[PDB]
RNA sequence: AAAAAAUUAAGGUAUGUAUU
RNA sequence: GGAGGUCAACAUCAAGAACUGUGGGCGCCUAUAGAACUUAUAACGAACAUGGUUCUUGCCUUUUACCAGAAC
């Protein structure tokens, strides 16, 4: 990803250079009318946010030494063991 | 319509008519209902043609009478690009409604007709809109009018058509006008902002499915609210993972205790789980 | 603040207006693009204010754009109610006698003009043209005197100062003479049967009470059944029929009654 | 999400879809707030691991840039555009539109077969391919 | 002199090279 | 000053008894806001159209079309 990283253009348009192909008063009253009718006219986070700030506290170290890929259930070993059984078939006999 | 009424209060609105007055650009004077009418009739026919032009369909024309026909018989390719809205049909046949009346005020005044005939004329031409327009073939449920329509019909026309009793005269609109001008002034605003916002854009171009996706977005957005800017990508996608691998060990009744974890952590995927879980 | 103009400044305008027409006038975002949006409002208006068939010809108010992009029609049609029936009656009449008067009645082809055909000014062919008599009705002079004299106006009634309200016509007030006279015009159209009595099982009431006890009357409506399970039938003491004892319908007229 | 990176200008978009030779370049268009552009962005997210031997992913947002919103034409929460060699590819769903994608996709499954079929399809010049289910009756 | 209508639309784009 | 203004702007808009808060005037009176109950939803409009959501009937399991009931 090393463009990712870079950040600048040319003043340059994007379609253009890749070399691309594809395949005021009424306004002002309609503003004022739309205004006429707003006149007129987030549980989770809640639920979470409490604890949020509760976490504030937490020191740096502790946030590095935090233990990182820890796999309970040796879903792998499963999955591939599966895989190979699951692999080629055979013809039955006649 | 007496079983379901409605009853609103709009101390909002100052009319459209009123306000669209007001400024520079407008002026207002008296004239012919005829003459008004004509000039209605070209105002449309320019508008949709532009329309039209702006997208490009080229090989389709307007006749006066606001039938849309091919110039030449296209590709299916161009019969894609002519695929064209609902709604835009739905203005067209319309106006192609409104022209047919006013043309016949028009020969009238012309003094080719007779008033009786006129009469007779635009009565037919109200209970028989769905076979003059076809405009049913892009709203449905104007059937409902249409019908109705239909039915006023049969009724009147007992009423004055068996005594002598045969063949058109007729004359009397009242009712069936009625029903149209009352369609029309619930279908208005639906027009209004699909023609509205097709020109801005000639101006400019619980449940399970969505719960639990959720669920992780918020978790993950406070986790990485704390983490110290320093380290944060790096902390952050292990912390993906214990809330992948806690779900797992739910599931398969597994405990999910770690060794090293700070509490207030185990705390929140602890909830989360649980709230997922139900 | 807002003057009224003289017509012929319309006309100018639309003289222009023609030359200038369709793909040519694209660049108009101020005036073309705000104008159309509200270009179908603008149709409600004029087919309501449709002139009538005792009418020769209805002249309008209405609001245009200097661009020439649409055209507004200002009036609403304030009618006085009796008055409007008697009308509409008036017309009724006319309608049966003009029928009975002969064989031939021609009804319009419809499509007016061809395809191709382009408009017809209003200005040059239709202006000149004259207005060729309406309907009417030969009401006798001596019977309908009050009423004769302004009967078939667009305001049934001018600007009387006792008669009306005044020039704007909202509130109306008549002599009885004048009601007995309206009244008697109008009977043709209107006939009901007066009496509360013989809407016995048509009111609205009834006719509620059928949707929502899904039991129409022979006449009445019938919708949907509205409360959706009919699924419970117990045989049972209470309703076994060794126990009950049978005459008469039970004719569903007689659930709405009682 | 956090998972599959995104494109911060219309300029790290067109680099993007040029200096990837080998592979397809696939892009989500849509806006992070809409229901339907976090239902994608998961099932991208878990799927481009297992692809990345032929497919790269990136993200963007029409807000963001809308430069590309008038040559690609982009209606709706979120298109997905398959790009190879800048040739703009294409397929038929059975929905339709055979630019670009719209509908959400249901199993991991049958998303890395599009995937697989573009690229195969597309590796030999190929401007359509045809998806093997064909979910116009979905969309 | 025995009898015709009351149903509508999108899911239909061949690649590919060459020329403009 | 008066009537009329098919001229506009700005507010409100069923009625009634009773509770609470604010402001003004000399415990009382008047105005405004909120809640509860009644009338019959006697009608702000003797008029009545469209759309969204959620449910329940028919559906190609598709629409920028619908069928006909419900509530918001």
């Amino acid at each position: 990803p090393s463009f990712l990283d870079q950040e600048p253009p040319a003043g340059y348009v994007p379609g253009i250079g890749r070399g691309a192909t594809g395949f005021k008063t009424l306004e002002l009253k309609l503003a004022q009318k739309k205004k006429k009718r707003a006149n007129e006219k987030s549980n989770v986070k809640r639920q979470f946010a409490d604890l949020k700030e509760s976490l504030a506290a937490v020191t740096e170290s502790e946030w590095m030494d935090i233990p990182d890929a820890t796999d309970f259930t040796r879903r792998n070993k499963r999955n591939r063991i599966q895989e190979q059984l699951n692999r080629k078939t055979y013809a039955a006999p006649d | 319509n007496e079983l379901h009424p409605t009853l609103p209060t709009n101390h909002n609105k100052t009319k459209l008519l009123k306000s669209l007055k007001n400024t520079k650009y407008f002026q207002q004077t008296t004239i012919d209902w005829v003459e008004a009418g004509l000039q209605l009739c070209r105002q449309g026919h320019n508008m949709l043609n532009l329309l039209i032009h702006r997208k490009g369909l080229t090989y389709l024309h307007l006749d006066y009478n606001f039938n849309l026909k091919p110039t030449k018989t296209l590709t299916t390719k161009e019969r894609k690009k002519s695929r064209l809205g609902n709604s835009f049909h739905l203005m067209r046949e319309l106006l192609k409604m409104m022209k047919l009346i006013v043309d016949t005020h028009v020969q009238f005044r012309l003094g080719n007709v007779d008033a009786f005939q006129l009469a007779d004329g635009i009565h037919y031409i109200l209970n028989h809109i769905g076979q003059l327009t076809g405009i049913y073939r892009y709203k449905y449920k104007v059937m409902h009018q249409i019908r109705a329509c239909k039915d006023l019909k049969h009724i009147i026309y007992y009423k004055f058509n068996k005594n002598l009793g045969k063949g058109p005269g007729c004359g009397f609109w009242q009712p069936a006008w009625r029903v149209w001008l009352n369609f029309l002034r619930g279908t208005i605003p639906l027009l209004e902002r699909y023609i509205g916002n097709l020109i801005t854009r000639q101006f400019e171009g619980r449940l399970d499915a969505y719960y639990d996706l959720e669920l992780r977005n918020s978790v993950m957005d406070d986790i990485l609210e704390m983490m110290p800017e320093s380290i944060r990508q790096k902390k952050a996608r292990t912390i993906l993972q214990h809330l992948s691998e806690a779900w797992r060990c739910w599931k398969a009744n597994i405990p999910w205790d770690v060794p090293g974890m700070p509490a207030p952590i185990k705390k929140i995927i602890e909830r989360y789980i649980k709230s997922k879980a139900d | 603040p807002k003057a009224e103009m003289p017509p012929e400044h319309l006309r100018k305008i639309i003289n222009t207006h023609s030359d200038m027409a369709s793909k040519m006038y694209n660049t108009d975002k101020k005036a073309f693009l705000g104008a159309l949006k509200y270009l179908p409002h603008a149709i409600l208006k004029l087919l309501e204010n449709m002139p009538h068939p005792w009418e020769q010809a209805k002249e309008v108010k209405v609001l245009y754009h200097t661009s020439g992009a649409i055209t507004f029609v200002n009036e609403t049609p304030r009618v006085i109610e009796p008055v409007y029936t008697a009308q509409w009656s008036a017309t009724w009449i006319a309608m049966r006698r003009e029928k009975r008067d002969r064989t031939h009645f021609k009804r319009m082809r419809f499509p007016p003009f061809d395809d191709d055909e382009p408009p017809l000014s209003y200005e040059q062919h239709i202006e000149n043209i004259e207005p060729l008599d309406p309907i009417n009705l030969p009401l006798d002079s001596q019977d309908d005197e009050y009423v004769k004299d302004w009967l078939y106006d667009s305001r049934p009634l001018e600007e009387d100062s006792k008669k009306v309200n005044g020039t704007s016509y909202k509130k109306w007030s008549f002599d009885l003479p004048e009601m007995s006279n309206l009244y008697r015009l109008s009977t043709p159209l209107r006939d009901e049967v007066t009496d509360k009595n013989y809407y016995y099982l048509f009111d609205k009431k009834s006719f509620f009470n059928g949707k929502a006890l899904n039991n129409a009357i022979p006449g009445g409506p019938k919708f949907e059944p509205l409360y959706p399970r009919e699924e419970e039938e117990d045989y049972n003491e209470f309703n076994s029929i060794d126990r009950v004892i049978f005459r008469v319908p039970i004719r569903s007229e007689y659930k709405v009654a009682f | 999400s956090v998972l599959l990176p995104q494109l911060r200008t219309g300029w790290h978009v067109d680099q993007a879809i040029v200096t990837e030779t080998k592979r397809l370049v696939v892009i989500r268009f849509g806006r992070k707030n809409d229901r339907q552009c976090m239902i994608m962005d998961e099932l991208l997210s878990s799927i481009a691991e297992r692809v990345r031997n032929f497919a790269v992913i990136y993200l963007c947002d029409i807000d963001e840039v809308s430069d590309f919103d008038e040559m690609y034409e982009l209606t709706d929460p979120m298109t997905v555009m398959f790009f190879y060699h800048n040739k703009h590819m294409m397929c038929d769903f059975g929905t339709g539109n055979n630019n670009k994608l719209n509908f959400i996709v249901d199993d991991k499954q049958e998303m890395i077969d599009i995937l697989e079929t573009i690229f195969r399809g597309a590796r030999k010049n190929k401007g359509l391919v045809v998806s093997p289910y064909d979910y116009n009756h979905k969309r």
